[PDB]
């Protein structure tokens, strides 16, 4: 069955959407259209993200969908059937969640991998490139797959780096090393 | 790396700590010498006790 099994809270919806669009072949189109309706939802920030709140009727939810595919009509029909499904199933509290999940499945299908370089400060571009190079060089990025390596700032990790991707991490930070050191000097 | 930094920093920057023997003394028991090497007391000198004893107990054999 289609790659990557993400069991989620309505991530079964995403899985279904994914598998459904694989059998329709056009996943990229679907993903793009899903991005567009997500974008116009996001760009209807008040009084359209506040209509993701559960208080609307079944009939009113249905009319919210009809208005949504009206709202900037020209959307794939598979995501309009999905929109209907989510409304009918009266869940839309994981709508952008489903979108994000469909993206993960899609870009997994595409082959793209994500990494992370947590630090307490933005690191050199030389560092960004060097790590991207290193990972690409190693089997860690298997190739036939790409790495969008993202440095993030979290002061939680004071100094160093932690490289993350594929649930494989290497953490050389001052905080973690300090922890182990402290413990050994508390022994 | 960080191991070296800490190792270096700690080792170099501290290598003396307080240590006064006098403060230790307060927390330990003092040695002081035994008392009373007293020689035993001598008693029941003379046959005065014996003569008294032979007489004293009427029953010397019954």
């Amino acid at each position: 069955p289609p790659p990557v099994r993400l069991f989620g809270v309505e991530g079964t919806y995403a899985t279904a959407l994914y598998q459904a669009a694989a059998k329709n072949s056009s996943i990229d189109a679907a993903f793009q259209s899903l991005q567009k309706v997500e974008s116009t939802v996001k760009k209807n920030p008040k009084l359209g993200h506040l209509l993701l709140n559960p208080a609307l009727s079944l009939k009113d939810r249905n009319s919210v969908i009809d208005a949504i595919v009206e709202t900037h009509k020209n959307l794939d029909g598979y995501v309009v059937n999905l929109l209907k499904v989510l409304s009918e199933n009266n869940r839309l509290g994981c709508f952008e969640k489903i979108a994000s999940d469909f993206g993960v499945l899609n870009d997994a299908h595409n082959g793209l991998l994500k990494g992370t370089v947590t630090s307490a400060e933005p690191l050199d571009p030389k560092s960004f490139k060097r790590i991207e190079k290193a990972l690409s060089a190693s089997k860690l990025v298997g190739q036939g797959k790409s790495l969008k390596l993202e440095n993030v700032v979290k002061p939680e990790i004071k100094g160093g780096l932690i490289v993350e991707l594929g649930d494989k991490t290497v953490d050389l930070s001052i905080s973690t090393k300090i922890q182990k050191l402290n413990k050994v000097l508390e022994d | 790396n960080v191991i070296q930094d800490l190792y270096l920093r700690e080792l170099k920057d501290t290598k003396l700590a307080p240590s006064t023997l006098q403060d230790a003394e307060g927390n330990v028991k003092p040695w002081n010498p035994p008392q009373k090497p007293n020689l035993p007391e001598l008693e029941l000198q003379g046959p005065e006790a014996l003569k008294a004893y032979t007489e004293q107990n009427v029953e010397t054999a019954h």
